[PDB]
């Protein structure tokens, strides 16, 4: 499986397992047996355009936090407060998505990073894919270990 | 919902989307402020009334939750943060009354214009000239007429509007539970139940108080050494038991003696430490001087400049017709993106104010991961005081020598050192008298002590009682002298020139007490030490997170000011005042007049 978003900077620390922030708490979050393999880099040139690039959004309002590898979409406005909201933002009723509001002239720890990460499993299957082997001319006539 | 939760995720929304917003707004002011144009002026401000309608419709939303239902401290201090209605509870009209009171005072201050006697038609503004006039001429004549205009024309239009401005302002404060205004004021040092390092509002004019008794050993010594010294450029004009007439000291106001330079040296052939040209012969440019602060800085333990700043910074004034008001600054856009504003020549003035302001801007970096609210210093005095440190101990000949701009063979004596003590002392002990008296005067003023057809008498005993200094000509009812201070007719708080200058010396001893140093505190320098930077990065790292009271004494271990550190900085120049004083007469008499004779 190979899943990819976008972050802020000092927020890699979080895709990881077992760790806590509003981003990996409810936006993304991996068990604690994880066995992928996490990569990680700067897209500062390619993602961000000056005046801000509104179109990454970042949910910050949550129930509870999530599941591993769980997926939640949903736009239900929030209600923090006792009196139930009808859907209609204001007073104790917040809308649960934000945007990361990027631009080139940002120190580093605010540009936009892109974040993929790999993770295997082994149902049963015997054969589903192996690796890469190596390489090399193979030598004739002669006694060798094959 | 546990009464605190719309308390902790009202301001979750609230610190994102202001974090955002002030930065646009932001970027918009650098920009206008480093390229002046027709459109940037709206280009910035709609980003800058979108901000402000933005915090005050979010000041009127906090009201909704009380503020003894709180039980953590930092949410709780956030939220009273912004729960101030500020202005605004006032009645609508006396509100635009109120703006426009402001703004015409600033105007009629902005735009004065003083005119000869001897020639009416062209004439002076007060920053082109003005302040040349009063501090570079010799004849008591000029000086005089050049003093007592200012305060002629712009002292007699002040009066009837401040009259008005200070029942406004004490209307205003007294529908917040204030009982006048000058208490909105101390309101900045007030830390409430912490348990111990609570700090009354009151507490802070009884340490004023009581840290200006000691201080008078010093400035009387002082005062008699300058007095001594002019009665040499205009004989017989002053008495050797009065005070000095307010025409002499240096300035329009009397605030900096520092212009005094050229008529008290101690010894006048000697010439102090100057790296002027030894700098412009090694072909130095605006690159090298602050790679050599950002050097300096990293030397002691802090980190680097974060590599977004020497690409965005305008270090050098830009070569073409690019107007810029080059008025060096540091600007903390937010987002950690910190730059730099200043149009440096090649002068170690310029050399020293890099340091000074990258202090500013090592400040900014550390405590940038608290919430929006918390970002500034502990008060309105930690920002300089922090800043200047860094410049006074740049300064020192050690620090000179070890960076390739000294000879190696220069040998500093005696003489020397007093002469960069005078030249220090004259700035800084020089403006506590007035800064303390001013300050005092207003805080008496707005709680109503002094009946409002006793202001300029008042005031005048005051400068005779005080700082020692006297009007040179009389001055009835009609005038308002105070008005004519930049800091006083723009709505200025002027404390912080006085807790500042405090702050400095005790950070200066903190700090290097722990560098391991051992001689006089004048020569102390913070370089190449690690325990010094770790001291001071575990308060810069605070911001408002902390009551200032803990912010002090993880620095230095005391929980208020004291000034023995500024006496023991200045002890080597006092020793010399008490010899250079065997024959005159220290203090004054509050009877001599200059006109009553
Ligand atoms: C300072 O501001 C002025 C006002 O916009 C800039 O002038 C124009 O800026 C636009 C912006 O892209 C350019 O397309 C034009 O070519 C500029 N024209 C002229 C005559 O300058 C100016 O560029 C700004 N200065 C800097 C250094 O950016
Ligand atoms: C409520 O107060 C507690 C401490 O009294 C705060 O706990 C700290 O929280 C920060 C991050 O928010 C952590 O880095 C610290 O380690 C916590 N301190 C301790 C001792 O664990 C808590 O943050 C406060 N609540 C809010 C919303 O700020
Ligand atoms: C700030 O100003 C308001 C008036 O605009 C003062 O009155 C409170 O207003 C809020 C909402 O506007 C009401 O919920 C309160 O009942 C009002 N009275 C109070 C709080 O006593 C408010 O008092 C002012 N703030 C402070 C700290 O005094
Ligand atoms: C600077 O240091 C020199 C030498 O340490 C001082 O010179 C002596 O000063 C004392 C002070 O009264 C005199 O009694 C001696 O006669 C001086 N030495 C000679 C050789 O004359 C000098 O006084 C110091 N500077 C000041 C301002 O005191
Ligand atoms: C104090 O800091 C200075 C600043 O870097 C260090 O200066 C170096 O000193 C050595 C020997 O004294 C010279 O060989 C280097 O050329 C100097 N560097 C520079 C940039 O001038 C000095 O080493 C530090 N003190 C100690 C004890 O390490
Ligand atoms: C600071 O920058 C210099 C570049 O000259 C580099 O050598 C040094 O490692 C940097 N230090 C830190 C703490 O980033």
């Amino acid at each position: 499986y190979a899943d990819s978003f976008v972050i802020r900077g000092n927020e890699v620390r979080q895709i990881a397992p077992g760790q806590t922030g509003n981003i990996a708490d409810y936006n993304y979050k991996l068990p604690d047996d994880f066995t992928g393999c996490v990569i990680a880099w700067n897209s500062n040139k390619l993602d961000s355009k000056v005046s801000g690039n509104y179109n990454y959004l970042y949910r910050l309002f949550r129930k509870s936090n999530l599941k591993p590898f769980e997926r939640d979409i949903s736009t239900e406005i929030y209600q923090a407060g006792n009196k139930p909201c009808n859907g209609v933002a204001g007073f104790n009723c917040y809308f649960p998505l934000r945007s990361y509001g990027f631009r080139p002239t940002y120190g580093v720890g605010h540009q936009p990073y892109r974040v993929v990460v790999l993770s295997f499993e082994l149902l049963h299957a015997p054969a589903t894919v192996c690796g890469p082997k190596k390489s090399t001319n193979l030598v004739k006539n002669k006694c060798v270990n094959f | 919902s546990t009464i605190e939760e719309q308390a902790k995720t009202f301001l979750d929304k609230f610190n994102h989307e202001a974090e955002d917003l002030f930065y646009q707004s932001s970027l918009a002011s650098w920009n206008y402020n480093t390229n002046i144009t027709e459109e940037n002026v709206q280009n910035m401000n709609n980003a800058g009334d979108k901000w402000s309608a933005f915090l005050k419709e979010q000041s009127t939303l906090a009201q909704m939750y009380p503020l003894q239902e709180i039980q953590n401290l930092t949410v709780k201090l956030q939220l009273q943060a912004l729960q101030q209605n500020g202005s605004s509870v006032l009645s609508e009209d006396k509100s635009k009354r109120l703006n426009t009171i402001l703004n015409t005072m600033s105007t009629i201050y902005s735009t004065g214009k003083v005119c000869n006697p001897d020639n009416p038609q062209e004439c002076l503004l007060l920053e082109p000239g003005l302040n040349e006039i009063m501090a570079n001429s010799l004849d008591y004549n000029e000086r005089l007429w050049a003093w007592e205009s200012w305060r002629s024309e712009v002292g007699k239009q002040l009066r009837p509007l401040y009259e008005e401005y200070v029942v406004l302002k004490n209307e205003m404060a007294r529908a917040n539970h204030y009982e006048d205004y000058g208490d909105y004021w101390r309101g900045d040092y007030e830390v409430n139940g912490v348990d111990g390092y609570d700090y009354s509002r009151g507490q802070l004019i009884e340490d004023v108080e009581h840290t200006f008794e000691e201080i008078k050993p010093l400035y009387e010594h002082l005062h008699a050494y300058v007095r001594a010294k002019l009665m040499n450029a205009y004989p017989s004009y002053i008495s050797p038991i009065g005070c000095l007439p307010a025409h002499l000291l240096g300035d329009m106001w009397g605030r900096f003696w520092t212009n005094l330079y050229s008529l008290t040296v101690p010894f006048g052939q000697k010439p102090n430490i100057d790296v002027t040209d030894a700098m412009v012969d090694q072909a130095w440019d605006a690159q090298r001087i602050f790679k050599e602060a950002e050097k300096f800085f990293v030397s002691v333990g802090l980190p680097n400049m974060t590599q977004g700043f020497w690409e965005n910074s305008m270090l050098t004034d830009p070569g073409n017709v690019q107007k810029a008001v080059c008025h060096p600054t540091a600007w903390d856009l937010g987002k950690g993106d910190f730059r730099i504003l200043m149009c440096t020549k090649v002068t170690m003035d310029d050399f020293l104010t890099a340091h000074h302001e990258m202090g500013h801007i090592q400040y900014d970096m550390a405590y940038a991961a608290q919430p929006f609210l918390l970002r500034n210093g502990a008060n309105e005095g930690f920002h300089e005081a922090v800043g200047e440190i860094m410049s006074l101990s740049a300064a020192t000949p050690k620090h000179l020598k070890s960076i390739g701009l000294l000879s190696p063979d220069f040998q500093e004596d005696n003489e020397t050192e007093i002469n960069f003590l005078l030249k220090q002392a004259l700035t800084i002990v020089g403006t506590l008298p007035f800064t303390y008296m001013l300050e005092k005067w207003r805080w008496m003023v707005f709680k109503g002590e002094i009946p409002k057809d006793q202001w300029m008498k008042k005031w005048w005993e005051m400068k005779r009682e005080i700082v020692g200094v006297v009007e040179p000509v009389p001055h009835d009812e009609t005038y308002c002298d105070p008005a004519s201070l930049f800091h006083v007719s723009n709505d200025y708080s002027f404390i912080r020139y006085y807790t500042r200058t405090l702050y400095q010396f005790q950070f200066q001893e903190a700090l290097c007490q722990a560098a391991k140093h051992e001689g006089p505190l004048h020569k102390c320098d913070i370089s190449n030490s690690t325990e010094a930077g770790q001291k001071l990065f575990n308060m810069l790292r605070l911001g408002k997170s902390e009551p200032w009271t803990l912010a002090l004494e993880n620095v230095v271990g005391a929980k208020n000011m004291n000034v023995r550190p500024l006496l023991n900085y200045f002890e080597p120049l006092f020793t010399w005042l008490k010899d250079q004083n065997k024959n005159s007469f220290v203090g004054w008499s509050t009877d001599w007049s200059p006109y009553a004779d």
